[PDB]
């Protein structure tokens, strides 16, 4: 358990959203959207769900776990569409 | 078709946009329509007569005495910001000299005085009351009323204060007598029947113009000069200081109803023969008031310079208006 | 500190003394006070019951004007009068017009007593009441005012009772008689008790609640400031009226009243009668007309009168019958001869309308429904020409109102003539009539709008002739309130 | 030329119509009915119009003329529906 | 006689003195005046440009509350709130929570001057400064005090800012900064001269306008007599500024007013911004609130700041950029977040509304448009629940405003993070951000909600429990203005 | 759901319907909803640390200062109604006694006395108006500030009358130098230096205990009996009336001032140990007004006396609190 702020794309804003420390990028992607698509942003299922740390454009690949992310807690990070 | 218009149909092209003042003063007595029969009724009626007779026929003519004005430009509205203020400042007056017991500090001489020279003016101010309370009901244009009906109710005013004041000395000082022997004073003091025969007679002087000379330009300054200003110099120097004040107050309220008369007649020399008209009637009541003067003053101390300054005080305030 | 005002209240009518220098009689005519043969003391018994001094006034008054003007100016911008139902924009252009100048002459009348009455707190009182209607007549003038770009008519706020437009005569025939051209006594009875306490104060009530009602805040404020002065001059006929009674004139005393009454009440049964139950919209309805009256004045008059020592006037029961017929009559006429009165006369008589009108009246459909059914056929079908008129209607002579009552399945329209020095007089009611023969005198040699039509004093002697007499021109000349809208709904 | 004060039976108002002295009941009649039928009551034409003085139900012939009836200018009239 | 003003004017504030018993520092502490080692000669050249006295104060203002209240009173009877549009009730509760209790909580601010400031002018005019809040937070409450029989909502005219709902302490955050925890010169320019000259005055204009387009009398006339009170007050951070640039600080003049603008303009981009594009109807709209701030807020501080010789703040340009997007963040925030404030948001986004917001700001249907596509699909297809949150959004630490910028297809949505002393902050602009950064002694320690509810500091820590430790339940829980009757128009 | 109330939530169950005064004055504050971060700002901030120090830590102590009501009921609307009344009568006193010449009447001696004793006093009124407004901006309650609001506006309002009635002095007496000398009075005048320390001193108390009992239960009653009592007196018997009457004016301000001082007093006493609070607060200040009077009085005629009175007057005030 550990928080971040998520900064989903193509959404006004960003929000809190309790991930797990075990989790891969891809995991926190899922519980990012459970928070935007469908809500505010639609799905785009031609498209991969991207996580990258807020302050400085770093890409983390899809199956990397938070706990070697090296992220500070409350953190913000981008969640994008790529493919 | 009719087209709507900038402002009463009555004061279309002034140049000016119309006051307040004139939005609702002017032009409003509808009996001057038909001198003829005045009311909407029979043209015999006693009332008629009354109008046509004292209102028609006054010798003091003017083609259009709906053109009159008032210099204090007087409403309703405005008349009762302004007394309320003087109000709030007398009443203050009554509520804080109380406060100290001003009343308490005063001489018996000056209370004998007071119960002799000022408590019966209610009488006397009642009387002015009513005429004024007549001129209105005669006077040939509204704007000229309503000067009439402001006077009216600073007259009721000073009786006002002049019974209130009477009871607080009558509680000061129960074996005095006053608010019970006013009336005797006023009916039987050598120094009050000069007045009295003035008032008396002017008050069924009923043609409207020798009304408002009879009251306004003759029996007032006297009623003013004598039991204002003599009686307040008077007041004041014998350590009653609320009466000095209260006068003065009260004298606001003179000044005010000289300026409207002075208007008027300013108004009514703009045609020949007025000032002769008004002439007359002065020569004809100056000898009642140089009479009221005498006999009150004169029971005053320093009776005999009280009567020159009155006398010559009064007379300025006509020579004035010419 | 300051006093009580019960301590001192009684010195400042404290005023009455004997005259030496001239006579009680010459001081106090019998013309203008109207003593009666009853003494100078014996008037001093009479004790208003709602007592007021200087500062209280100037105090109170200063602050009621402080906010009508206030609500007035906030309101201004907003311009409701433009989006107002017609039948109520006519309502106010009507009233104005019919009350400004009388109210602005009342203080003459009030005037009267305040310098005649032998009755020292009469004459204070008066004094104030002369102040009350300053403010009124002055008040309904600035208000309208606000009006003057929008349309001719509210020029008709000051200039109406200048003219001899039909009512306007009926109006000062009214007022001069009730108050302008009678003693200070009398004044008191007929004006202040029988008029003011009788009528305009409950009406007053009624026009505000209606005002409101329609959304017309400005002058619901308006016109229920002018109310709460009422009773304090209003008042003033009451103890006049027990002092005469308790002395000798019970008879004089009721005689005044009787008539005074019936005055009112003709003025009434045209100026509100066909606003209540026509010009105001049928969902702002609360009481018929007649409901109205019974509620709130017939009621009273008999519980003021009984606490007097008076009894119901004479005419009483006609009357009652009256509440439902008169007004219905006034306003056909008025609305009949709508180009002759200076508002837009609002017609009533829509489906909906029409049912109301015969529940609060049974009977109506089947003989005021009659003539409207005439009315309507012939805009239906396209001939307006014969809802206007050709002629004039014969005036009653006393309250120079319109002869009319009851049209159609049970017709009843009757002229109460009288020969008297060699002329015809007709006359809208037994009772109008009777005003004129207990005081022939007053009323003798005055000539009603018909009767100068007839002498030739109104040249051109046609309709647009006697338009032009009545100072009546195209754009003031009134017409249809909702401009024949109501009609669609017979197609 | 004589005014008279018509009282049109149905009609709710009393109304000014001028008249001529030589005019029959019949022609003071259809005077006073312009101003009263078609504007505020029903012709009937199964019925006559007929003329009484006002003041005390007096029955007017017809064809009588105003000249013989003795009325007062300004006289009240009821303009009635007989057979 | 009386005299002139200008004659005796300069002896009201002729009121300093050399102390002797105490030091000038024991006098006037340096945390609570600010006189910046300017000396108390150089503080007696402050010159305020809008003058009164005493005697004038007490009798304009009595004649302002005499309006006020008698319009209040005139009009209650009809109760015009019943039939408002629900955009508009909203509106309504939103002022009264947000500003009734820090107007008077303004009245000590003001107090803080007239104690501590060394400008002898200045603690006269802080007195009435002091007075005009006084009566600010008393009239708005007062006000809204008559419709708590109608909705709890309105209790929160009294129990808002003694609440932790966002809204409040995002209110509080402002507040306290600016006016209540600054020394006297310091508060002078921050909020006398920012904010109020720069948007109060402006915005209670324009808040006025709206009342009465709306047809609420009441309140047109309650906020535009506030009004008339603000320059007399508004006025007297000007003089300061002119003191201290002309002194020696023009940068620390500067740099208040840089912050104090920033701070200001946040609170309005959620106060303000989304009531006049959205609360207010289509054709109630004059112009978009970037039209508004560009016309009536903008041109003038570049006026003001131009004439007391300072620049434009660093953030301008970013500033008027954000005037296309800012405030449809916040409202989208409060609305998709709407049972977390106590008014009823309007949701504003029906088609014709959506071509007006399109040309008053082009590429909003491509922007915020998007978010709003999907919230209304969500109700066409009767999924309600997913326009309601289950989360908190990021709230900036220093405005304590939603993190929310520009959406859908050209994405602009960013997070200034700091990093100060091992904890993680989170700011919704650069400037917000800056304001930390130059006095970071100040916010350190302050906690926002998002902290609070991750420090374990709400409890139960899930959704119902931080709504009840925002105070929030049922009944003043907010949800849609126009109870989704918008979404008809899409099926 | 929640219901709507009769009225304030913070009032529900009082059984009285809630005043105009309950409605608008109450429960307002905020920064005393946190007593360990007053305001919504960081805790360590300067005017958090100035909050919790003078104003929770308080010696003088209560469970529910929000309690607290005024005698008087005074709010905003009515603050203007009472004050505008006031301000007529004492304008009007300046209208009309101006009118009169009243200035030119006084003594040459008096005229003395008027520039070291009565126009001096606009610093040491001044100096209350910043001690009360201190006292709003630290008390523990909307209904406390708001008297203290109230009473800046008085001090404030007696400077204003002292301002207006110095350049009316100077007019009539421009050799004398009124307008210029005060400062300089106020600052080397044996008569001031009791007063200018004592105002000095009470102005740093910084709890709101103490700058209460300091400047209302102490400084207060000693410049009200010397500066407005005892100068009254003597401006009256000296032939000065307007300053009798004005004085007199002012004195109404003071006696409402002490009467929520009184309830605040009783308030505070249903707690144990704040009687004993209060009471060593009086005993620090209240020779500071000893002294105060002592100066001031005795270079007064009759000097010894004034003295006499004013010191058992100004304790009759705290004696009828206990
Ligand atoms: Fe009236
Ligand atoms: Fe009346
Ligand atoms: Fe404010
Ligand atoms: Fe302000
Ligand atoms: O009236
Ligand atoms: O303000």
């Amino acid at each position: 358990t550990f928080p971040i702020m998520s900064n989903f794309e193509r959404d006004f804003v960003i929000q809190l959203v309790p991930v797990d420390t075990e989790d891969t990028m891809d995991q926190v992607a899922e519980k990012c959207a459970y928070h935007s698509i469908n809500r505010r942003v639609h799905p785009q299922p031609e498209k991969i769900l991207r996580v990258r740390r807020h302050e400085d454009g770093t890409l983390f690949p899809r199956g990397m776990i938070v706990s070697d992310a090296g992220l500070r807690p409350t953190e913000t990070l981008d969640i994008i569409f790529m493919d | 078709a009719l087209k709507p218009l900038k402002t009463w149909s009555h004061l279309a092209g002034n140049r000016r946009r119309p006051s307040e003042y004139e939005v609702v003063s002017t032009n409003l007595h509808y009996f001057t329509d038909n001198p003829e029969r005045p009311w909407e009724l029979d043209s015999n009626l006693p009332m008629q007569t009354w109008y046509k007779k004292y209102c028609f026929d006054s010798p003091l003519k003017h083609d259009d005495w709906n053109a009159f004005r008032d210099p204090d430009q007087l409403v309703y509205r405005t008349y009762n910001l302004l007394q309320d203020g003087q109000e709030s400042y007398v009443q203050g007056l009554f509520d804080q000299l109380n406060d100290r017991g001003h009343d308490q500090m005063l001489t018996r001489e000056w209370v004998e005085t007071l119960a002799r020279f000022y408590t019966p003016a209610r009488y006397l101010f009642h009387a002015l009351q009513m005429g004024s309370v007549y001129i209105h009901q005669i006077a040939p244009a509204s704007t000229i009323t309503n000067c009439a009906t402001y006077e009216t109710a600073d007259h009721l005013r000073w009786l006002t204060h002049t019974a209130y004041r009477t009871r607080e000395l009558a509680n000061c000082y129960p074996d005095v007598g006053f608010g019970k022997r006013e009336r005797d004073v006023w009916e039987n003091d050598p120094a009050w029947q000069g007045f009295r025969e003035l008032i008396e007679k002017a008050l069924i002087a009923w043609d409207w113009g020798e009304a408002f000379t009879a009251i306004n330009l003759v029996t007032k300054p006297a009623v003013e000069e004598a039991l204002l200003q003599q009686l307040g110099s008077l007041a004041q120097s014998e350590g009653d200081t609320l009466l000095g004040l209260l006068a003065q107050a009260q004298k606001r309220d003179a000044e005010r109803h000289r300026r409207w008369s002075s208007a008027l007649v300013k108004m009514a020399l703009e045609k020949e023969g007025n000032r002769e008209v008004l002439q007359k009637w002065v020569a004809k009541w100056e000898p009642l008031a140089d009479k009221a003067i005498e006999a009150y003053c004169s029971a005053l101390p320093d009776g005999e310079n009280a009567i020159v300054e009155a006398k010559s005080a009064s007379r300025y305030v006509r020579q004035m208006m010419g | 500190s300051m006093l009580k005002r019960e301590d001192w209240y009684d010195l400042t009518r404290t005023t009455n003394w004997t005259p030496k220098y001239v006579t009680e009689n010459e001081l106090f005519p019998e013309e203008m006070s109207g003593a009666r043969g009853i003494s100078m003391e014996a008037w001093e018994k009479y004790d208003e019951p709602y007592k007021i001094t200087y500062p209280e006034y100037v105090s109170i008054q200063r602050e009621k004007d402080s906010g009508a003007y206030s609500i007035k100016a906030a309101l201004e911008r907003d311009g409701f009068v433009d989006r107002a139902d017609p039948g109520w924009v006519s309502t106010m252009q009507l009233h104005f017009g019919a009350w400004a100048l009388e109210e602005y002459a009342a203080s003459t009348a009030e005037a009267r007593m305040a310098r005649f009455a032998k009755a020292p707190g009469n004459r204070n009182m008066a004094t104030f009441g002369m102040m009350d209607e300053n403010r009124h007549g002055q008040i309904q003038l600035y208000f309208p005012y606000a009006n003057v770009k929008r349309s001719r008519k509210w020029d008709w706020a000051h200039k109406a009772i200048h003219t001899n437009e039909w009512a306007a005569i009926a109006a000062r025939s009214f007022f001069d008689d009730m108050m302008m051209t009678r003693d200070s006594v009398a004044v008191s009875i007929m004006l202040t008790f029988a008029f003011e306490t009788g009528f305009s104060n409950m009406q007053f009530l009624g026009l505000a609640a209606d005002a409101a009602e329609a959304g017309d805040h400005t002058f619901a404020s308006l016109i229920s400031s002018i109310q709460t002065d009422e009773s304090r001059h209003a008042q003033q006929g009451g103890p006049s009226l027990k002092i005469l009674v308790e002395n000798g004139k019970k008879d004089e005393a009721q005689q005044m009243v009787d008539v005074a009454i019936w005055r009112s009440w003709k003025l009434f049964s045209v100026l509100t009668g066909p606003i209540m139950d026509y010009y105001t919209p049928l969902e702002s309805r609360n009481q018929s007309f007649k409901e109205f009256m019974l509620e709130w004045i017939v009621a009273q008059f008999e519980r003021q009168l009984l606490d007097l020592g008076l009894d119901k006037p004479w005419y009483w029961d006609q009357f009652m019958q009256d509440l439902d017929e008169t007004h219905h009559g006034m306003h056909l006429g008025v609305w009949y001869w709508r180009p002759t009165v200076w508002w837009d006369p609002a017609a009533g008589v829509s489906p909906e309308e029409r049912e109301w009108l015969e529940e609060k009246y049974p009977g109506w459909n089947d003989t005021w429904g009659q003539c409207w059914d005439v009315i309507t056929d012939n805009l239906v079908n396209g001939k307006p020409e014969l809802t206007v008129p050709e002629t004039l209607p014969t005036i009653c002579n006393m309250c120079n109102l319109p002869i009319a009552h009851t049209p159609g399945n049970k017709w009843n329209v009757k002229d109460y003539q009288l020969e008297y020095e060699g002329r015809l007089y007709h006359f809208g009611s037994e009772a109008d009539r009777w005003c004129f023969q207990i005081d022939p005198e007053r009323y003798k040699n005055h000539t009603n709008l018909v009767d100068r039509f007839l002498k030739g004093e109104i040249q051109p002697a046609d309709l647009a002739g006697a338009l032009m007499y009545m100072s009546l021109e195209p754009g003031v000349m009134g017409d249809d309130a909702h401009d024949y809208e109501w009609v669609k709904a017979y197609q």
